[PDB]
């Protein structure tokens, strides 16, 4: 069956750093861009919406403009990787990755953000 | 998130 996996289900990231959280899904030798739909959400915020080989920025929440992107080259490897630069404290929480690719699945990932003076 | 029924019930964006 179509299953989405997460290598790590809890990310502890430092304030102001860059974060890359990854969901893995099965891909054959070649990637069918028409069939792939990827949606990264947190709380009720539209982070990344990926359809027909391109990110849809018209629905992206303002909290993430030029702050987050889907690394398209990793999709070739069966990796939906969300990268968010300059992590803020308001980026901590539960992220959901939803992937449709023939079959459909989704997984949760928890992100803790470390305060600047916590280490 | 709109798109018909694609991941119906899996998301919270309205």
């Amino acid at each position: 069956a179509f299953t989405v996996t997460v290598p790590k289900d809890l990310y502890v990231v430092e304030y102001g750093s860059n974060m890359t959280i990854e969901c893995k899904f099965p891909v054959e030798k070649q990637l069918d861009l028409a069939a792939l739909i990827v949606y990264w959400e947190m709380e009720d915020k539209n982070i990344i919406q990926f359809v027909h080989g391109e990110e849809d920025l018209k629905t992206q929440h303002s909290s993430y403009r030029q702050r987050a992107r889907l690394l398209k080259d990793q999709l070739s490897l069966g990796n939906a990787a969300l990268q968010i630069t300059d992590v803020k404290l308001q980026d901590a929480g539960v992220y959901r990755c939803m992937i449709s690719y023939g079959g459909a699945d989704y997984k949760r990932i928890t992100v803790k953000v470390n305060a600047p003076y916590a280490a | 998130f709109f798109x018909g029924d694609v991941f119906y019930g899996w998301y919270l964006c309205k």
